[PDB]
């Protein structure tokens, strides 16, 4: 009943479920990737492991 | 993207039995579904829409069942007047679909 | 709602910056993760209903 | 067994240090024992208590 408030209106709800483990990663964030550097003090991030 | 098949190809059963038709989907289409009947030399008519709701002016003998992937159309009693072809329509997603309707199933009633 | 769909998401990159125009007036209240840094994360299995 | 005392001193120190370093992997009732994991798993407001 669109005349009434939003409580009587259609709502489309999408539910996402993750597992959030950093090793068998197949769905990652949109951030880019950079070449690695060895033998230097760096703050890395491997598949979400910082 | 969405493809369906309709089975059986044809059915035959005397006047007192119940005839049932299966409409199965490659992937789930939820409730979205419709059943259509055409008499020979006559355009099809809607019988069951939303896979459960009876149409207008249709007698209370045709039952639609199932949700998601498998759907069944069951007629409690035949009277040799429902001998026609029935189709099921996806009515869910037709972006790139060869045919919204499924296969043909002709009902034969021997009285 | 009773016949809710289930979708598998895998072997792809997931971005949230696009989830504004497609679903305006959205509400992403959720649990178990901070939505602010969803950009720098990886997911083994994602299910969309 | 003649030199038991000095060996006991060395073993005591080594095992105390080993226990101290090994206890660092204790959960203490958190969701994870790695504080990096806590930071990338929760909004701050609960991150402070964890």
């Amino acid at each position: 009943r669109p005349t009434y408030g939003v409580g009587h209106q259609p709502y489309r709800v999408v539910v996402l479920s993750f597992e959030l483990l950093h090793a068998p990663a197949t769905v990652c964030g949109p951030k880019k990737s950079t070449n690695l550097v060895k033998n230097k003090c760096v703050n890395f991030n491997f598949n979400g492991l910082k | 993207d969405i493809v369906m098949t309709q089975t059986p190809a044809s059915v035959s059963e005397p006047v007192g039995g119940t005839v049932t038709i299966k409409c199965q989907a490659s992937e789930s289409i939820s409730n979205w579904l419709a059943w259509y009947q055409q008499k020979p030399g006559q355009p099809p008519k809607l019988l069951i829409y939303a896979a459960f709701t009876l149409a207008s002016g249709v007698p209370s003998r045709f039952k639609g069942s199932g949700s998601g992937t498998q759907f069944t159309l069951t007629i409690n009693g035949v009277e040799c007047a429902d001998a026609a072809t029935y189709y099921c329509q996806q009515t869910y997603s037709s972006r790139d679909v060869d045919n919204v309707f499924g296969g043909g199933t002709e009902v034969v009633v021997k009285g | 709602v009773y016949a809710w769909n289930r979708k598998r998401i895998s072997n792809c990159v997931a971005d949230y910056s696009v989830l504004y125009n497609l679903a305006p007036f959205f509400t992403f209240k959720c649990y178990g993760v901070s939505p602010t840094k969803l950009n720098d994360l990886c997911f083994t299995n994602v299910y969309a209903d | 067994s003649a030199l038991g005392k000095l060996q006991d001193v060395v073993n005591h120190n080594a095992q105390a240090l080993n226990t101290l370093v090994k206890q660092l992997s204790s959960k203490f009732g958190a969701i994870s024992s790695v504080l990096n994991d806590i930071f990338s798993r929760l909004d701050p407001p609960e991150a402070e208590v964890q």
